[PDB]
Formats: structure tokens, sequence, C-alpha cells
């Protein structure tokens, strides 16, 4: 549900489509999907 | 509708209806997902202020 979330795409800034990883985390913080200690595990399965 | 996006902005929306809050009311319920400073900004409020 995320790719269509305005404010993650604006967080994303690479030309190429690709959102950094920190940029990733406040995109989660802000749009209240997941929570804290869900975000750590997110961000391990994400494509280190 | 595109004739009632003039009342958004202006100070006075509220005005002739028992409910004076509805702004309020809409900013917390939708800031958190599609940004409090643009809903503040959609509805003319300043948020600070």
């Amino acid at each position: 549900d995320i790719v269509g979330s305005e404010a993650f795409q604006d967080y994303v800034t690479d030309p190429r489509g690709l959102i950094s990883k920190k940029d990733f985390q406040k995109a989660m913080d802000s749009q209240k999907q997941f929570t804290g200690p869900e975000i750590q595990f997110l961000l391990s399965c994400s494509e280190a | 509708g595109q004739w009632d996006r003039l009342v958004l902005n202006t100070p006075s929306f509220p005005s002739n209806y028992w409910d004076k809050f509805v702004k309020r009311k809409v900013l917390d319920k939708h800031g958190d997902i599609f940004g409090r400073e643009r809903i503040a900004e959609l509805l003319g409020m300043d948020l600070a202020s």
C-alpha cells in the first residue's frame, strides 16, 4: 500500500525511484502504518 | 463541487451553522495521514497560531 502514499512518494528522491534508508524510516513514521519495533524488522527485510 | 473550494481558506467557513470546530476536527482526523501542515494550508488555519 505504501507505494501509492504521497507522504512516501515525496520522500522518494532518486530519479530512478530509489528511497534512502533514513528517508524510508521517516516515511513510515509519518504515515504511522507500522510501529517503532516493526520499523526495524521492515528495515532488515528490506533489500539492504 | 468546484465552487465549494472558495470557502475552504476563508476564516468564516463555519458561519450560519451550529458547529465552528469542523476545520479542527478535519485537521485532527486527516493530518497524520495526508500531512498536518498540508491540511492546515488547505483549510486556511495556522496550527502554531
